[PDB]
RNA sequence: CCAUAGGUUAAUGAGGCGAACCGGGGGAACUGAAACAUCUAAGUACCCCGAGGAAAAGAAAUCAACCGAGAUUCCCCCAG
RNA sequence: UUUUGUAUAAUGGGUCAGCGACUUAUAUUCUGUAGCAAGGUUAACCGAAUAGGGGAGCCGAAGGGAAACCGAGUCUUAACU
RNA sequence: AGGACCGAACCGACUAAUGUUGAAAAAUUAGCGGAUGACUUGUGGCUGGGGGUGAAAGGCCAAUCAAACCGGGAGAUAGCU
RNA sequence: UGUAACGGGGCUAAACCAUGCACCGAAGCUGCGGCAGCGACGCUUAUGCGUUGUUGGGUAGGGGAGCGUUCUGUAAGCCUG
RNA sequence: GUUUAUUAAAAACACAGCACUGUGCAAACACGAAAGUGGACGUAUACGGUGUGACGCCUGCCCGGUGCCGGAAGGUUAAU
RNA sequence: AAUUCCUUGUCGGGUAAGUUCCGACCUGCACGAAUGGCGUAAUGAUGGCCAGGCUGUCUCCACCCGAGACUCAGUGAAAUUGAACUCGCUGUGAAGAUGCAGUGUACCCGCGGCAAGACGGAAAGACCCCGUGAACCUUUACUAUAGCUUGACACUGAACA
RNA sequence: CUUUAAUGUUUGAUGUUCUAACGUUGACCCGUAAUCCGGGUUGCGGACAGUGUCUGGUGGGUAGUUUGACUGGGGCGGUCUCCUCCUAAAGAGUAACGGAGGAGCACGAAGGUUGGCUAAUCCUGGUCGGACAUCAGGAGGUUAGUGCAAUGGCAUAAGCCAGCUUGACUGCGAGCGUGACGGCGCGAGCAGGUGCGAAAGCAGGUCAUAGUGAUCCGGUGGUUCUGAAUGGAAGGGCCAUC
């Protein structure tokens, strides 16, 4: 619906993402979340509410 | 593959891959020949002159599939890790 | 103004009492905790119930307020 | 004549050492971000053609 | 005006027919896709021009691949 | 003949006689059978010409992987109980 | 004088009956309309198929017309009989 | 349309109820004779029998085994004025 | 008057008359790959298209929609 | 009203009696002004209604004249047709029976005649439905395209402001 | 460099004028005893018109086609996928244009864990204060709640509150369930790295069951896996993803 999608992008040099949906009205503020790197294999802050 | 007019079987799973152009000129020889090459020295041709791998073929390997006794002397084939005993092991020789 | 259901899913009791199990059978797919988890059994997460050792199913009759435990013995 | 292949079959089955045939499974292209990843895991692994299905594959598949 | 156009005469050749094969100029649709429009059928049917006992093509501004081959045409593979 | 079901008042046939409908070619798969057998077999063509040559090729003896690559293993994965 | 009036030839075709395996694949008999006109007729010519021609009915184009006839594509296709 | 709601005659039992013993009754079962399929089993061994058990309705359809026709070889043979 | 030759002759078609509209002549328009031809050896009192349909009394209001005619400022807008 | 469903509207005229006809009213389902409105003399093988005359149209048919029909001689078809030793009823039955069951009736064979049945004959129902059938027709369905139309480049230049 | 002034020069733009391309279905002459055509002279128009390629617009004038199925005949109406209950005959499944309802999401906390807590309603007393807003006590028992239908669950709470957090992890997966298949679901455990907790442990989203879309074609990021002489690259593959 209203809900939209966005890449958590990782902040290690690598290109990896996970993906995930964003209410992007009542939520504006980004989403920083540790998660897992597999490339670094470490668990990295993600950034990157589209 | 006509199914009713269901969407077929080969025609709702995705493709995949490629094809190589480099696995048609590679081949793959036993050690049930090399006693076939009429020399006991083994290279590109020595194989396309004893009619075993065709002409175009450009990389050929010395594969694990059988009971080499002769000496023979591998030249410029790749050769598995099994078969490199095997050919040494009855006497033999790889150099490349 | 009717005239729609949804597709049956097939719920129920798979392995019944006795019977010989491998470990990870789906032992009851249910829809609450109808039946509850005993020894060696687990409750996934949309409260199937799994065995989690080899044996035999065993249903059971427990507790203060008369749940239908599953068991499974060691065999 | 001589038998023409069902094309777009040889590009999604590949045949296998006894006979049976290989394919990717269906359903990861896309709309992915809604897909837990234990079912995206479980479909990138190539999995064998089923009993019922042989049959259709070996008539598109003559060669192969 | 010179001259060209035109006119007259003579010499040589052509014209038309013919079954298929051949080269070229044009060129469908039914059909198949379980509908249909891209696609297919198919450069097929058909129409037209021209030629020969055959025609066409043909003597690398061609391939190949760091080795080489050596014009065109036809057949069997390559290879569904 | 078609049908759930035809004496059916459902279809067809006035009768006789003659003709009248699962073929042919080329590929592929399985069964039988014959030859040879880790090998089998040639096609075009040459031709004393159904012989004999012709093994170009095809199929099989090795798979795994999208592929490089590896190889009785291989792929997945940083690595696999 | 008159797309004037009555009415034969001439052109037509309103009604009825017969006929309907007819005398006739459209007629006969008894009445009927026009009958100097936008009439009728002979002989020749011209227009052609998505085309002609049409005082228009989808009428007519060789007893064929919401697309002639012949030949070909062609054994079209027919999940239907 | 005609009795026309026992198939009919006809029945006061030839109706109904209860009990019992008879008999009729099918391509069922049995008897006698025959053929064929599938098993098992001692030989026969490349199969037949002293056997022996059991099976044999059949549409779509699958499997197995045969007869006839015309033509080629056997056949310049063998029948035939 | 004409029409469904062969089940419909009619209120239908036609018609004189009316109106609208196009057309300045190498006319519009039509047949025609084009040349050309008809329009017409005519010229706007003519010709083509469309509707209505002798005559009499008349033909009212609506330009928002669709079309047509006219305008060129601005927006958008192809090949290049 | 060629227009009006309700509707045979209501009133009037004609009729012994009038769903039609004529006149009128207007509540015009759903007239209406050049897809013309309303009148309209004459005309019409035009539609509707009334009357005089006339009559076999009819009450209700009768007789007669001819041509067939019928008999004889000659010639000599056709559609149809599984086979027939081809009755009624009542019931059963693929549900409307010459063929089944029960029963009743009926010597065998023709000729003239009638047409109730043989789901009679003729024509692979024209209606209805279906077919991923066809054809023509329409349109602001989709996709194209002829035609008309727009600009760029080509054919296609100078001399001055 | 910025900004300006004069000249020369280099090119485009516009308007007037011109004759020389082209048009002429104007006149005259000739081929020619010819209203065709061609040539010549001249007049008029004249870079326009016209035609070719390209291009926008218009285009039933014409052509090819499409215009669903279910359906107690078809149309009209309704429906078409997914979830819940009943029908459904005490395993599963089970039909009808049978009876009833819902979905096409929400949530970075409404997820994870740790620690704690327990509802509805009614009665009584009490400032504004009321049938019903807060307080206190009692009865009561989950008649409550569960992000949204219904069913099954829930107190060890799956309900309610707070602290810290990102396991809403990555690679796999014994074994099962469920479908004709495509597919869908449940999953202890293994490895790597993490959160909460003192620890045992729990965590691969949410109490569960709806919240969805195959393939092709293509877009974006990563990975030399390929890369038609060779080195690259383009394109393709693979992984993620739209």
């Amino acid at each position: 619906g209203i809900r939209e999608k966005i890449k958590l992008v990782s902040s290690a040099g690598t290109g990896h993402f996970y993906t995930t949906t964003k209410n992007k009205r009542t939520k504006p503020e980004k989403l920083e979340l540790k998660k897992f790197d597999p490339v670094v294999r470490q668990h990295v802050i993600y950034k990157e509410a589209k | 593959g006509f199914e009713g007019g269901q969407m077929p079987l080969y025609r709702r799973l995705p493709k995949f891959g490629f094809t190589s152009r480099k696995a048609a000129i590679t081949a793959e020889i036993r050690l049930s020949d090399l006693a076939k090459v009429e020399g006991g020295v083994v290279d590109l041709n020595t194989l396309k002159a004893a009619n075993i791998i065709g002409i175009q073929i450009e990389f050929a390997k010395v594969i694990l599939a059988g009971e080499v006794t002769t000496p023979v002397t591998v030249r410029g084939l790749r050769v598995t890790k099994g078969a490199r005993a095997a050919i040494e092991a009855a006497g033999g020789k790889i150099e490349e | 103004r009717n005239g729609r259901d949804s597709e049956a899913k097939r719920l129920g009791v798979k392995r019944f009492g006795g019977e010989s199990v491998l470990a990870g059978s789906i032992i009851v797919r249910q829809r609450g905790t109808k039946f509850h988890a005993g020894a060696n059994v687990g409750c996934g997460r949309d409260h199937t119930l799994f065995a989690k050792a080899d044996g035999k199913v065993k249903f059971e009759v427990k507790g203060p307020k008369n749940r239908k435990f599953i068991s499974i013995e060691a065999e | 004549p001589k038998i023409k292949t069902v094309r777009g079959a040889a590009k999604r089955f590949k045949k296998t050492g006894k006979g049976g045939f290989k394919h990717k499974h269906a359903n990861l292209r896309h709309i992915l971000t809604k897909k837990a990843t234990k079912r995206k895991r479980h479909l990138r692994p190539k999995a064998m053609v089923s009993k019922g299905d042989l049959g259709l594959v070996i008539a598109c598949l003559p060669y192969a």
